[PDB]
Order: structure tokens, then sequence, then C-alpha cells
RNA sequence: UCGCUACUACCGAUUGGAUGGUUUAGUGAGGCCCUCGGAUCGGCCCCGCCGGGGUGCCCUGGCGGAGCGCUGA
RNA sequence: UUAAAGUUGCUGCAGUUAAAAAGCUCGUAGUUGGAUCUCUCUCGGCCGAAGCGUUUACUUUGAAAAAAUUAGAGUGUUCAAAGCAGGCCGCCUGGAUACCGCAGCUAGGAAUAAUGGAAUAGGACCGCGGUUCUAUUUUGUUG
RNA sequence: UACCUGGUUGAUCCUGCCAGUAGCAUAUGCUUGUCUCAAAGAUUAAGCCAUGCAUGUCUAAGUACGCACGGCCGGUACAGUGAAACUGCGAAUGGCUCAUUAAAUCAGUUAUGGUUCCUUUGGUCGCUCGUACUUGGAUAACUGUGGUAAUUCUAGAGCUAAUACAUGCCGACGGGCGCUGACCCCCUUCGCGGGGGGGAUGCGUGCAUUUAUCAGUGGUGACUCUAGAUAACCUCGGGCCGAUCGCACGCCGGCGGCGACGACCCAUUCGAACGUCUGCCCUAUCAACUUUCGAUGGUAGUCGCCGUGCCUACCAUGGUGACCACGGGUGACGGGGAAUCAGGGUUCGAUUCCGGAGAGGGAGCCUGAGAAACGGCUACCACAUCCAAGGAAGGCAGCAGGCGCGCAAAUU
């Protein structure tokens, strides 16, 4: 029911959700805590981590990653999969002969949480590094800023 | 024989690798040994470091959580009857994680006319054998019977799992990994979570 | 390889242990202990080469076996047993007292100490963590775990230990101002006071350190020994007072130290 | 444009033979894991020949035998 | 195999006739692009935190960069190539130091070069009002 | 030491190449008196291997009834030295070679907050409320009887040990803490009623394990961390809570001091593994590749030391490509480095240090902290030794040495 589309049933799995209540919290409200954390360099966490109702293991604000490493940078190319995107690192390599550079790229295949929906291909976006969350993806969507050509 | 390490496939680009070496040892995997429904079995391994694995192979009881009453009672394990992963492992019985299983209720109903002295299960004609004649109409003292009463008035209990408490047969999921610790322990299903997997048992059929 | 290496090269030793070239091929490969391999000192390169006792690596296993070594009051019968920073060496027979100190040259040196300072050492604390009912623990850099620590002791502070009960005397604490010994870079053995601390959350700290003449240097964090409170050594400190001289004025010494001479 | 001696390589009949590498299909040594199996080796019983202790009964020592006994390896 | 080879050319070659400019034009990627613009808020003892500002390239400093080799300091191996020794009449020494591209950390500079910042103003700074959620101190404790 | 010189024409000035010139490395010829260091079967064949050696090990401190010696004193459990054999530990390092291998190895840089770690060093080890002044059965060495042409092959019979293999208490031990809870007591109320204490009875109690729930001592840049509380579980292929050895000897039948072996868990040390970022030679007569059979991603699990298409089920249709993917080649193991050099460069780097790989070619295991181990085992393919023809045993890219190969490399 707009969370439960797959076969086993989504659950945010720290929080306890079969506690038992009485007349004035039948009647009062279905409240569901929900669970979010710091992530600790100076992100801050999006209004939508603290009131959504998505569920992800991996993402970096609800889901059970920290985030340890290298955190870099990189521009949207193709938002093609479930929760995942590509962004393209541009840089320029030295050669020494020349002593001229040398236009380079290299793509990563990056997890994009939920809580950051609209989301347009081409804009800068931060990532962070934490464990491997599947073959080829290591590093988690931490902050998008738009393009230029917005407004 | 198996091998779970990652040069055996293809790059990101999609060229696949020529390997640098032969199979390791600490690339090995070990067979799925399928926790059936039968009297205990368990096979330990010996895993790196000279640690102990407990490979079970058959499994008939496990402790299992009422969450919303603090209670955990070690139960019988019935039946499999949904397996989010693939059905042919609900008619193959095989005891995996996050499979949903049939236990006895009946721990759970002793701790509940022991707490709340409220007849829990039992049906409208109410055959009442006196062996719990007296844990259900007991004598009680001056400070005890208004201790009863005020555990009496919260002790209310959703309806889907009375359903289940007159059979006697309570929904629960396995929450531990018994091919790996042989053990198979889990939790109650209670209120949105069971009210979901009833109805995908439902559709199932 | 399959397992652990038991041997060491020669080339391939710290270059501090000062090992020349030619006399073998094989380095005595330090002893599993309390010191990182790389920051130690084995007690047969203290023996043989520094003190010159011996003369061979065969009489550091005939004066080690007579029982004529304590290493942190304990008796040493390991001639590979690495013994690092801060380390008492207590030789009776012969009466000398050493402590392991750096020099301003970035290796270790011959410190002899009176016995009268040989009864504690100077330890960092590395980790804290409670557990077990409840019960607080040190870490120490030399694996020295003393539980029910005082609760002002935090991490990267200095403890001084009584060698002959292992407990905590009193300590000092990381803070401005304290004097501290580089154990750790291209600054090692260099003595002075913390002038200040950047923090680079994810990364390292970077402590900002002032000589006693006015040289400033930085390392990073877990490269600084807290020695003294203020100014004043809790422990002594080598001929140098860590303090690194320039090559000209390391050679104007030598140079206007052997007109003493006739 | 038009005369002598030799080499390199290819075509080259011979459906000439021998051996590699990719796969189609079939087969599949040996190890490991599972379900069985149970050659053998004990133990506890039960009686029989019997001592002592306690008081016809219990525990002990030597054995012997039988049972599809009932367990372990 | 390296220099000689400015006969592979970044420095640094050639292309009318010596070997060589595509028959002509359009064109995406690449490469290259004209002038222009002179650090502050809430705390601790005026001095430190915390924030920056649009993001970088550049440059300078720092710390981290295995030893051996290379450079280089000291030392009459009988000289030297070496070595890490030695010297004085038990003492006094040494076993330095530099270099360690690109990438990644750090801190200062702000010229050059890329880039933003409001143009149907859902723009800045001000104090004014409304709607929704809600902190936890306030009523000697206690609901 | 930032260099040029001969050669095209009857003579000239050029383009331009040939040729010289100087190092450095492999071979080779001729020659060779002294003295100091010093490489050395890499290139071709990661071709093939006679013979011999290269991995073993005992302290006071695991097991001594071998007279094998000798020694007190001969009822003296064991004087001692001690082969053997059991037990423990090592043999996973070192040595050799460079066939593989082209984002692979590797180098620098980070990460394990995603994992294991024999050992060493420090912690902990009456924290558990429930025969011990000592438990049980075998087995070598030894004695004795044999088999086979043959092996570091072993079978049967008779004895006997343990720190091998097993089983298993007491003591601390008086209690305490949570649930229960007959009963008793107190205050107030006329009383009902309300509130507060004590309490016999039964149940569970530590630290590791597995699940669920609650509250928020110490920490980080950030934990689903570390601790705490509660309910239960705790694997017969069992998880700790010592049936162990030595030396000096004792203090008032008890209380002992130094060690040696152990030991779950934690920390450390030595690592290992899996990741992050950036980087490599030639080729387009290699321009599209990957995806039935996992290719990219999502969910649930299986496996695994753990993170992950690692693998399985169900889905989504993605992922890389002129910034040169994919395919082929390399007279490619990568670095530290070496030769040459004005400045820029170019080429080499099998080779003694670091890292990888591999033991004739693929494959699978046992043991163990650690091996997919080859001076371990089991197969298959290729060679090949003995044989009495039934069988048995192999692996020099260790040090020597031999054959073969070759231009090309030392002593059994």
């Amino acid at each position: 029911a707009d969370i439960q589309t797959e076969r086993a049933y989504q659950k945010q799995p720290t929080i306890f959700q079969n506690k038992k209540r009485v007349l004035l919290g039948e009647t009062g409200k279905e409240k569901l805590p929900r669970y979010y954390k710091n992530i600790g360099l100076g992100f801050k966490t999006p209004k939508e981590a603290i009131e959504g109702t998505y569920i992800d293991k991996k993402c970096p604000f609800t889901g059970n990653v920290s985030i340890r490493g290298r955190i870099l940078s990189g521009v949207v190319t193709k938002m093609k999969m479930q929760r995942t995107i590509v962004i393209r690192r541009d840089y320029l390599h030295y050669i020494r002969k020349y002593n001229r550079f040398e236009k380079r790229h290299k793509n990563m295949s990056v997890h994009l949480s939920p809580c950051f929906r609209d989301v347009q291909i081409g804009d800068i976006v931060t990532v962070g590094e934490c464990r491997p969350l599947s073959k080829t993806v290591r590093f988690n969507v931490l902050k998008v800023t738009k393009a230029a050509g917005t407004k | 024989g198996i091998s779970r390490d990652n040069w055996h496939k293809r790059r990101k680009t999609g060229g696949k690798r020529k390997p640098y070496h032969k199979k390791r040892k600490y690339e090995l995997g070990r067979p799925a040994a399928n926790t059936k429904i039968g009297p205990r079995r368990i096979h330990t391994v010996r895993v790196r470091g000279g640690n102990k694995k407990y490979r079970a192979l058959r499994l008939d009881v496990g402790n299992f959580s009422w969450g919303s009453e603090c209670c955990t009672r070690k139960t019988r394990i019935i039946d499999v009857v949904y397996n989010a992963s693939n059905n042919e492992l609900v008619r193959t019985k095989t005891l995996v994680k996050n499979c949903i299983v049939l236990i006895d209720s009946t721990p759970y109903r002793q701790w509940y006319e022991s707490h709340y002295a409220l007849p829990l299960g039992r049906k409208k004609g109410a055959k009442l054998t006196p062996e719990e004649e007296e844990i259900l109409n007991k004598k009680r003292s001056k400070k005890i019977q208004k201790k009863y009463d005020e555990r009496k008035k919260n002790a209310k209990i959703s309806s889907l799992l009375e359903e289940q408490f007159q059979q006697g047969k309570l929904l629960a999921c396995i929450a531990s990994r018994p091919g790996q610790c042989g053990r198979a322990d889990g939790y109650v299903l209670e209120g949105k979570e069971l009210e979901f997997y009833l109805r995908k048992i439902k559709a199932r059929k | 390889a399959r397992g652990p290496k038991k041997h060491l090269k020669r080339v391939a030793a710290p270059k501090h242990w000062m090992l020349d070239k030619l006399t073998g091929v094989f380095a005595p490969r330090p002893s599993t202990g309390p010191h990182k391999l790389r920051e130690c000192l084995p007690l047969i390169i203290f023996l043989r080469n520094r003190l010159k006792y011996a003369l061979t690596g065969d009489e550091v296993k005939k004066i080690c076996m007579q029982r004529f070594i304590k290493i942190d009051g304990k008796v040493r019968t390991d001639i590979t047993y690495p013994a690092g920073f801060m380390d008492v060496i207590s030789i009776d027979k012969t009466g000398e007292n050493f402590r392991l100190i750096y020099d301003t040259k970035g290796r270790f040196a011959v410190h002899r100490i009176t016995p009268e300072e040989a009864k504690y050492k100077l330890c960092k604390v590395r980790k804290i963590f409670v557990g077990t009912k409840g019960i607080p623990h040190l870490v120490t850099h030399d694996a020295r775990t003393i539980r029910y620590p005082d609760p002002l002791i935090k991490v990267n502070d200095t403890i001084q230990i009584d060698l002959e009960t292992g407990k905590i005397t009193d300590f000092i604490k990381f803070d401005t101002g304290n004097l501290c010994m580089v154990t750790g870079g291209a600054n090692l053995g260099r003595i002075g006071v913390i002038t200040n601390r950047e923090r680079h959350p994810g990364s390292f700290d970077v402590v900002h350190v002032k000589d006693a003449n006015g040289n400033s240097f930085a390392t990073r964090l877990s490269n600084i020994f807290v020695i003294g409170k203020g100014n004043k050594p809790w422990i002594s400190l080598p001929r140098g007072k860590g303090i690194r001289l320039t090559i000209a004025e390391e050679r104007d010494k030598r140079l206007a130290a052997k007109q003493s001479s006739g």
C-alpha cells in the first residue's frame, strides 16, 4: 500500500510497529515513528528523510550504511534503474612530455535515495563512500544541487 | 567445490577477465543444507579460525517472541505457509530466514491466562476443566484482587490473533538463520505485518 | 604467501637500527609484543650494537639466559623482544638503568637514567571503553590495559604508570601549552610546546608545536606524546634537549668543539 | 619485345595422416555434502554356580550363557 | 640499444619547384575563443570556536611519502672503487641531509583562466499579520 | 665538452639518406704478470631428470619398569644419564623461477563503523545458589608369532602410561536480585472502601550463543556502538567455570612462596583478505559490446570470516562505447630502479629489496590459526622407474650434478 510493492513486507527494521495502545491511542492517531540518523560531515538530513514513507536499506539517512572515506562529486547522466543513477566525473590528465593536459572521464554508478526526488539529469551531486551496495555501486548520493539553467 | 569469488564474472563494461590465480581456499562456499521439519539433527562445520557453524538439517522447536506482550516461549514448529523468495521452498517445507511458519500457541495461551486471568481461544460452549479453573477462578487476596482487575482493562487482543488462537496455530516469522546458527527463532506476526502476509497467503491460492 | 612471515631481511630493516650492509642477509625480526615492529628496538640490538656488551648474536643469548635483563621490571628471556618508547631497561648486575627515548635525529639513544626514576614510566592513552558489567578500561600504547581509570582520563592524554604495581599515579591531559615529544614522522624526537590543534573531522588532526628556540613544526595527532604539564618534563631528556639543529650549525658545533683539544 | 641455371611463397590433387584452441550433444574418475546402510566393538540388564556386609530382601568379587532385549561407537 | 638525429621535431622539422595542402563546401565531437567589475554572526578567556563565499584550475607552505640505488656531509680502505666506520690518553664521537613525478590531504595568495549570482522579479534587507507542527523549563511534589 | 666528418656533379649550392664516431650490454676472437671487490643455465626448452643432501625438535618443569649404563640399600612408589615410542610444536617461513596475467598484477592514497587473526604483551579466570586426600577405558615403545619378489607396507597375540582420549564433583555459599505470593501487620474510613510495610511457599538467576522488547555509564564527524534492564533460548557433530608438572621449603589438621603448561572472551602485536581514488606498451586490415547460460539494478533469502549477482527465486531493462569500449598482440610479472642525456627525451628493468604468481598440465581435498600446500594426499591427461606380471612407487622453476637445447652461463 504505496510502500509494499514487493513480495515480502517492507519494514524499517529498528522501529517496533506493533506496540499495544489504549483507547486514546487508537482514536487519536495512527503514528508510525521513523528512524533517521545524522551523517556526520555537515550534510543536512532532508525533511523527506524525516517525513517520508519510503523504505530503503541503503539510504544514508534512514538505512544501515555509514559514510566513511572519500567524499566526491559528479554530474548526473542517466537515471534509468531502480534507486540508482549514473554520474560522470570529469578531470584533466597531465601528460609530462608535452606539458599539456587531456580531457578524461570516468563513470560511477551510485545509489540515489528516494528522499532526493525530482532530480533531473545534468546537475552536480555530492557522493559519499560506503561499503559495496551491489557489484558496481559503492557511493551514496548525499546532496543534490541543481544546474545553473534552473530557476 | 563452490567458489564465491568475484573474478569469475564479467567486468562492468562487459569484457571477460582472464583469471590471475586458481581457486583459493578462503573463497570457498559450502552446499545449502536446507533445514526441514523433523526431530532435531545438527551437524557442526569447521570454518575459518577454527570456529564452529551449526548447520541444522532438521528442526522441530524454536523460541519465538510475542512482541506486544513481552513473552518469549519455546513452541513447536508446524508448517511453512509462505516464503517470499521461492514457492517451491514451501512445498519442500524448507525453513530459511524470513519464512512464515505455523507454530503452536499453547505456551502463550498458558501465559495469557496466568497473567490476565482471561480465557483466550476458548469456544463459546466453554468446557472449562478444573485444572485451569484454579487459574481462571482463583481465590485472591485483598491487594491482589485489585491488581488483577487493574491488569484486566488493557488486556485486549487484536481479533486477527484470536482467530488463530481458536485453532491453536499462530503465524510466526523466522528471524534467525538456521543453516548458520542451528536455531529457528523469530517472532509472532502482529498487526499490519499479519494482515499483509494473510492476504499474501490468501491470494497465493 | 600463505600465513605469516618469520624472517626480516637486513636492507628491509628499520633505518634507525643502523645495521650495516655487509654483516648478513637477515636482520633480527622482532617478536610480537607491545610495539609495532617499525617502532621498536629489539633487545639484541641494544646489547650487541648500542651498548657493545655482547659481540655476537650468541652472547646476547648467553646474557639474557642468566636472567640479567628486566624490561619494565619483568625479566625478559627473548632477545628479539620489542622494546619501544618509554620502556625502562634495568640491568642489576652492573647497576645501570636506561630509558628508550628518541633523540633529535629520529633514532633511539643510550639514555642512562637514575634508579630513582626507573620505578615509573609514562604511557599514552589510545582507546577507552566500558564493558563487562560496566567497568571502564584504558588501552595504552604498550597494550597495557588498566581497568578502573580516573574519569578525567580521555584519549590522547598521558598517564604515569607505577612499574612495580601496574597502577596509575597521576596524569597529564591533552591541552595547549603542554610539552610534547613527536614519536613519528620527519619531526621525530623533537620536543616542543603544543601551540594549536587543528581538527579535520573524518581525517587526521594536525597539532602545531613550538620549540624552545622558536622553531614551529606540525605533525599529525598520532605522532604526539604529552611529556610534561606546562614546560617541565616529567621524565629526563637526552644530551640534546629535543631541539633539532640545522646542518650548518651542527657543523659549527663540531668545528668549534674540536678546538677545545690539546 | 624476345633465349640458360637455381631459390621464396601460394594454389596444389591426395575427402594423406597426427596434435592444439573454442563451442553442440552425449558420457563423467575422484573428493566433499545429504539420505540410507550396519560388518564389527562395548555398556546396562536377566538367570545359574556361589562369598562377605547389613537385615526371605539390597550392594559387592569371579565368571558362564542367552535374548529380533535397549542404547552408545 | 642510447647519443650523434632539429633524420619523429613539446622544446624543435617539413609540405610552390627536392617526399608532401584533402576537388570544393557544409558540419557534430575535439581544440581554441574580443573589451569590461578596487569576511561576519551566537559563546569562552581585545584573544580563540562555529560558519563562510559560487565552484575550481594555478601558485606557495606544510605532513605524509621503505630501505638499498642516485646526489651529498663526515672519515688518510696504504690511495681508489668501496665501507660506516672511527678518534684521544677508560673517555669523545658519527651513523646527517637533499631528491621522492601524477593522484589524494593541508594552509596562505588572488593575477590569469573557466563558472555562478534578480529581467514575465515566486529579488535582497526590514519590521508587520495569518495557517500547520511543536520545545520543554513555569506554577512546594503529585494527575 | 650544448661538437660533427667522408659519399650524388665537369665544378656549385641544397634536400636527403648511406657510412663513420662515443657509450652501454650479450656473445666471441687473439692475448693475459701482480692486487682488491664482483656477475654468473635469464633469453632458446615453465624442456627432461641418475645419485646424494636441502626440516626438524627436550627443559628443573607432559609420558621412563629398555639394566642401555651405573648408583646408594637393599620391603625403601619413582636416585640419576637416557635410546625408543606416545604427546606438543614447526614444517604455510626460507629458497627457486617468470609461464600466465593489460584496469589485472602493482604503486601512491584511503576504508573495514563490512572481517578473521597461532603466537607475543596486558586484562580476565572462587562474579553461576546448583570418588574429590583424585575417576574411566584403550594404545604404542617392549616381548613374542608371521606374510609379501618388492615400499618410511604392515597383520595377529601378550603387558603398560599421559598435559593423548574421556568422564566428572566438592568449596566459594552465607546470601542477594527479579517474578509469584498464602498469610500477617499498620494508617484512614462508622463500615464498605482506599493507601502503605513485612513475608513462608514455588520459578528463574553469571560470562559467551540466538531471537524479541524497553530506556538513554562512556564514546565517535557519524552506530543499528559500548554498557544497562526485561522475557526466553543455549546445538549430545556439546561454550567457559584447571582431576596437569617443577623448585625451595615451611607457619600455627589446616594456611602458604616463586614458576612451567593450559584456558572461553577482550585488547594488542604480526598479518591476511575485501574495497576507494588516480595511473600502463602496440593495434581500427578490431566499432559496437554485454544479456537463453548474470549482463546492470531492486526485493527476499542461500552460502561465506564478513560487504556484495557471490549464488538462487521473482521482478525492472538496463550497463560500457572516438575521452578508443570490446577483441587481438606483446621477443609484458609490476614497482623500487638501470643505460644514455646540454635542456627536453629515448630505451631497458628475467635478475639478490617490496608485492604477485607457480611447482609437468588442468581439477578436488585432508589437517591446521594460517595451504586449495605439491621436498602433503586423491583422481584424470602427459611422461616415466622397479616387477617374480599379481603389484609397487613418482615430480630439481631447492643446492650440487647430468642430458637436451642452443651464440650463450661455475663444484655431485
